[PDB]
């Protein structure tokens, strides 16, 4: 319940990708399914993701962190990529299930 | 009035060929000066503990 | 090589002769410095202190 | 002391070369570090912007 | 017209490898060591070659030739200690490189990672055979123990170990074989490193964030050539400190006595960069089990990519995984220390616990922790 | 050729008076041009081009546009 | 590897088992012949005449 929410928020703060302005779905490993999901993103979301990732890379190059008020809040972190990734994974699972028989 | 660094660039660093010659001539003088200084430091630290400092007693 | 026997190449040479001469001096100074020729380094005022 | 010399006949020369290399490295590391900083200032000072026409 | 750098075949290769290679803009100093490794390799090839101009691989003239290099050859001691401490620097850089690969999820490059594992095996074999060349007490007896390990292989162990020995034990045949293999192997290492770079450049390089950096790629030359030059300068500073102030810091003194097949030295241990493996080797009381554990302790890098259960590639945003990684590093340090120490009451149990912890962390704790982290992020 | 037409001549007159303070006759322009030779061109280009920091503006698919360090390095010759 | 758990894959294994067994026999015979094992070659009628 609220205990799980508290530990999840603590972990989100500890995993400092919000300190770089990134969102959770910007840090996922770009395997084949994630690449296909990115390919299906609408143009605005793709551009926003590209800029956020580039800014994070610049910050890590300078070994610096975004101002405290610019960190991505846990409650306002939107999982934009999750639906597309889920759809791609379902399609892959369907293809594999067909291949089994 | 141009600064010393401005003079250096205009006369020596502007053209790479002159830039190379400055380095080559500089390396010649630097090696002699640096070795002479470094040897002096080492010999001063170890004064009286080297053969060159005690040979006179046994030489000749 | 008559292709290069023209007035422009004569002008081209004169433009690059000072540069080539400068690089030659770098090679000459470098060779003397690297090998410690001492046929030439004896003349050099401060370097001749060594040997 | 004689046995020390026998085991390490290069002791003194080794120390001398170490002093020279210490001086040269203390001279060079800041210089090459400054050259790296000079090359990298273009990226370190760069300022990115995002201007979606929307 | 065209550009010679981008047109000429050799120039094309060089330009696409080290001049116009798109490289991530945020790779930290941990990405220097790769180039450092190459530097080390080249050094070991050069320095070692100049040791081969005075070293003879006969048991009657091996130790004497090494002393001739150290006493009579002009600057021979410089070259000898450059080689000896450059092997140690090579292994420091190798361990840091493997740690960087583990931490930042660089093992997802399957072909590059596997070629790296083969390189690690080859470099370890090269160093082991090279340490025998001085033919001191430590060289002879460490060679004896490590080769006798092979006798634990069932059925063909004795024939294999005797074939490698060239006789019934470590003797002149073994010394000459090891000199030849030690001479030849680094060139195979260079070929494997070229193949390694070939595989790496197929997908570019990873970055500390673990996120694809195609949006923020920079030319390799003006930035990372000077950065790698600075890293090589710092590495050369450390190596020259070792060579000129503590040349014998990383070498056991007992290797300065000529090999005595009839008398063991007070303590027998390999070079430090093997001690950890040695520790694991001694954790298992069984000979065959010990050899298998030793082999697995390095073959586990092959399994590493298949154990990656995290949605994120780099441990940068995985604090629990960071804790596990640093536990693994401390465990490896403990294994090295125990391998240095003798086999007595506390050291046996601490080494067994350390080996169990190493395998548990790599095989069990890390994937479970990654799954827990995935749950905490609601992946 | 640029001074063919009443409008170009008026534009030239006005711009010259604003900038030069005077109308430069074509004879003076021709004299200044005739003063130019290869040595003058080399000297002036070296003054304004050789080993100078440029200002660059890119727009569009400019991913291949060389990095500013590479362009600056291109602004001088190692052979020279 | 649950992707490879299905009736089609079992059919594939059935199809390729004879080929895998033949290749294993090839490997075993090659190993015995190359090493001159003599643990197996003693049984072979004409070959065991050697040694
Ligand atoms: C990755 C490459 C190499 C590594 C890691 C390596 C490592 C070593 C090590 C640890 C030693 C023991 C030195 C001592 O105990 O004093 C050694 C000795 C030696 N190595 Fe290398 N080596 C490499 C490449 C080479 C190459 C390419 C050559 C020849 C072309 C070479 C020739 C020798 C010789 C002759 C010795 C014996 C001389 C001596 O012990 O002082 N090595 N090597
Ligand atoms: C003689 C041995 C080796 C040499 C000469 C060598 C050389 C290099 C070089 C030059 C790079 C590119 C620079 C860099 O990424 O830092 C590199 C990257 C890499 N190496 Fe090696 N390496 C060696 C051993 C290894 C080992 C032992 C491993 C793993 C067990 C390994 C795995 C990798 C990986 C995964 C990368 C890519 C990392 C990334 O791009 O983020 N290599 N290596």
């Amino acid at each position: 319940s609220k205990w799980l929410e508290g530990i999840r928020k603590w972990y989100y703060n500890a995993a400092g990708f919000n300190k770089l302005g990134l969102m959770r779905d910007d840090t996922i490993y770009e395997d084949d399914d994630v690449k296909e999901a990115i390919r299906r993103l609408p143009e605005n979301l793709y551009n926003d993701r590209v800029f956020r990732i580039k800014r994070a890379l610049d910050l890590t190059m300078r070994q610096q962190i975004l101002p405290k008020e610019q960190w991505t809040k846990y409650e306002e972190d939107k999982f934009y990529l999750e639906p597309y990734l889920k759809e791609v994974i379902r399609e892959r699972k369907e293809r594999e299930e067909w291949a089994k028989k | 009035a141009p600064t010393l660094t401005a003079r250096l660039y205009s006369l020596l660093f502007r053209r790479t060929s002159t830039f190379a010659l400055t380095i080559a001539v500089g390396a010649l003088f630097f090696e002699r000066a640096f070795d002479q200084g470094a040897d002096a430091i080492y010999e001063h630290i170890n004064q009286g503990k080297l053969w060159k400092h005690i040979k006179h007693k046994y030489e000749n | 090589l008559s292709r290069f026997l023209g007035p422009r190449y004569r002008e081209l040479a004169r433009n690059w002769i000072p540069t080539a001469s400068m690089w030659g001096a770098v090679g000459a100074v470098g060779l003397v410095w690297a090998t410690d020729w001492r046929l030439i380094l004896d003349w050099v005022p401060y370097i001749n202190g060594k040997f | 002391t004689f046995l020390r010399w026998a085991s390490e006949p290069e002791h003194d020369h080794r120390k001398r070369m170490g002093l020279k290399m210490l001086m040269m490295m203390g001279l060079l590391l800041p210089l090459v570090y400054a050259m790296k900083r000079h090359k990298w200032s273009v990226l370190k000072s760069r300022k990115l912007a995002y201007r979606p026409p929307k | 017209m065209t550009n010679i750098r981008k047109s000429h075949p050799l120039m094309k290769i060089i330009n696409n490898a080290f001049i116009d290679l798109p490289a991530p803009s945020n790779i930290s100093s941990w990405w220097n060591f790769g180039s450092l490794l190459g530097i080390c390799l080249i050094l070991q090839i050069l320095t070692g070659l100049f040791l081969a101009m005075h070293y003879t691989s006969d048991t009657t003239t091996a130790f004497s030739s090494v002393t001739h290099i150290c006493r009579d050859v002009n600057y021979g001691w410089v070259i000898r200690y450059l080689h000896a401490n450059g092997a140690s620097m090579f292994f420091i850089c190798l361990f840091i490189h493997v740690g960087r690969g583990l931490y930042y999820g660089s093992y997802m490059f399957l072909e590059t990672w596997n070629i790296g594992v083969v390189l690690l095996f080859t470099v370890m074999a090269t160093a082991f055979m090279g340490y025998v060349l001085p033919w001191g007490q430590m060289s002879f007896w460490g060679a004896t123990v490590i080769t006798n390990l092979l006798s634990a292989i069932p059925y063909i162990g004795t024939d294999l170990v005797e074939w490698i020995w060239g006789g019934f034990s470590v003797d002149k045949a073994t010394l000459t074989r090891f000199f030849a293999f030690h001479f030849i192997l680094p060139f195979i290492i260079t070929a494997l490193a070229a193949v390694h770079l070939l595989f790496l450049h197929e997908t570019g390089s990873n970055n500390p964030t673990g996120i694809s950096s195609d949006m923020d790629k920079i030319p390799f030359h003006p930035y990372y050539t000077i950065k790698d030059i600075l890293g090589a300068l710092f590495m050369m500073l450390i190596l020259l400190i070792l060579v000129l102030f503590s040349p014998d810091l990383l070498g056991d003194p007992d290797n300065y006595t000529p090999a005595n097949p009839l008398n063991t030295p007070p303590h027998i241990k390999p070079e430090w960069y093997f001690l950890f493996a040695y520790a694991i080797l001694r954790s298992i009381p069984n000979k065959l089990g010990g050899v298998l554990a030793l082999v697995a302790s390095i073959l586990i890098l092959i399994l590493m990519p298949m154990l990656h259960t995290s949605k994120q590639r780099s441990m940068m945003f995985r604090p629990l995984s960071q804790c596990l990684f640093w536990m693994l590093v401390a465990d490896l340090i403990t294994l090295t220390w125990i391998g240095g120490q003798p086999v007595e009451h506390p050291f046996i149990i601490i080494g067994q616990l350390a080996s169990i912890l190493y395998f548990l962390i790599i095989l069990v704790l890390m994937p479970i922790t990654s799954i827990i982290e995935n749950n905490l992020l609601k992946w | 050729s640029h001074l063919d037409g009443t409008t170009p001549v008026c534009e030239d007159i006005g711009r010259s008076l604003l900038t030069y303070g005077r109308r430069i006759p074509l004879a003076e322009w021709e004299s200044r041009i005739a003063e130019v030779d290869a040595s003058v061109v080399r000297e002036v280009c070296s003054k304004y081009f050789y080993d100078q920091c440029p200002a660059v503006a890119g727009l569009g698919p400019i991913e291949q546009l060389p990095d500013y360090n590479r362009i600056r390095s291109g602004m001088f010759w190692l052979r020279f």
